């Protein structure tokens, strides 16, 4: 905030370092799509998926699957849902890095044939790493500050006493009109106090 | 260690909630939820969960995309995902509908009343399913 009287939201301590242990943090690869934020001009893109890499420095390559199983078990223990766990070989790129060869965790542990083919392509210029993939989906939480916008054509709904009938509304755009519409036609009656139009 | 009873249950809640999320959406990626374009009172979705995977994956699922593969694609489960594992093995989900006419989407012909997701117990003793 700038103001040192306020509680500062943070993610990691200042001295924090996670380039330690059997699975050593290597960096994170973000992929974006171009986006236009409805109320914040500083926002020009939105996150599609996050993949965080942890290189295995164990002496035996075959044990990364064992070390990985503990990570996945520890994730389910602490209530963290990830989207896709994978064993990867990464090489430096012009910008970040790119994935030369990859194998899913389930295939790495249940198919020794596929396992050694993957460990075979593990050469001196590639780094063996765990691929933890996040996917920014519709599950993103709406904040009381409104910084998070709804997805296009998504519907805000209420439980009604009709049982399991939903009474929704949304802000739709009609390109065949170039006009924004606040659609309440799912609700039977809208009862206001004051009311003004243009 | 027998904490795979908690590790199996977590997969059950994660998948069931994604089935609940799917069941509550009228539109997915600016396209109608494919399960709402029919009029029958009951439909069973298979355990392979291809119906819950995106269409743009190596094996085509049933969930629609925008078409433009540069846009952010909302998804429910990863494409290599399989929840027919563990003591509680995913067996499928039973949807019950009523016919419904949407005020702004003519492709919607039914609304979801209740979704029940089944997990067959392949545990050692049937008496342990309560556990």
């Amino acid at each position: 905030t700038g103001n040192n009287n306020d509680l500062q939201d943070q993610f990691i301590a200042c001295d924090a370092d996670y380039r330690k242990g059997d699975l050593s943090y290597f960096g994170s690869q973000f992929e974006f799509s171009t986006y236009v934020h409805p109320s914040n001009p500083e926002i020009q893109r939105q996150i599609k998926q996050v993949v965080s890499y942890f290189q295995y420095r164990g002496m035996e390559r075959a044990f990364i699957g064992d070390a990985a199983g503990y990570v996945i078990s520890e994730a389910k223990k602490k209530g963290f849902s990830a989207q896709d766990y994978r064993i990867v070989l990464i090489e430096p790129d012009r910008v970040g890095y790119f994935e030369s060869n990859a194998i899913s965790y389930e295939e790495f542990i249940e198919n020794p044939s596929a396992r050694e083919n993957f460990l075979l392509k593990a050469t001196k210029d590639r780094t063996l790493a765990l691929a933890v993939s996040l996917a920014q989906t519709g599950e993103i939480a709406m904040q009381r500050d409104g910084s998070v916008a709804f997805l296009e054509d998504s519907e805000l709904c209420w439980d009604t006493a009709a049982g399991s009938a939903k009474s929704c509304l949304s802000v739709r755009y009609d390109t065949v009109g170039n006009k924004t519409e606040l659609d309440l036609k799912q609700i039977d009656v809208v009862s206001a106090k004051g009311l003004s139009f243009e | 260690e027998l904490m795979i009873k908690s590790s199996n249950a977590f997969d059950v809640i994660e998948l069931s909630s994604q089935i609940q999320r799917y069941a509550s959406l009228s539109k997915i990626n600016n396209r109608t939820n494919p399960i709402l374009k029919d009029n029958k009172a009951k439909e069973f979705k298979d355990a392979d969960l291809k119906w819950l995977k995106l269409e743009n994956c190596p094996t085509a699922g049933d969930v629609p995309t925008t078409g433009n593969n540069n846009d952010l694609q909302d998804q429910f489960i990863a494409c290599d995902a399989d929840y027919r594992k563990g003591d509680l093995s995913y067996f499928g989900s039973q949807f019950e509908f009523s016919t419904y006419v949407h005020p702004s989407n003519p492709e919607i012909q039914r609304q979801i009343k209740q979704v029940v997701s089944y997990f067959q117990y392949r545990g050692m003793e049937r008496a342990f399913i309560g556990d």
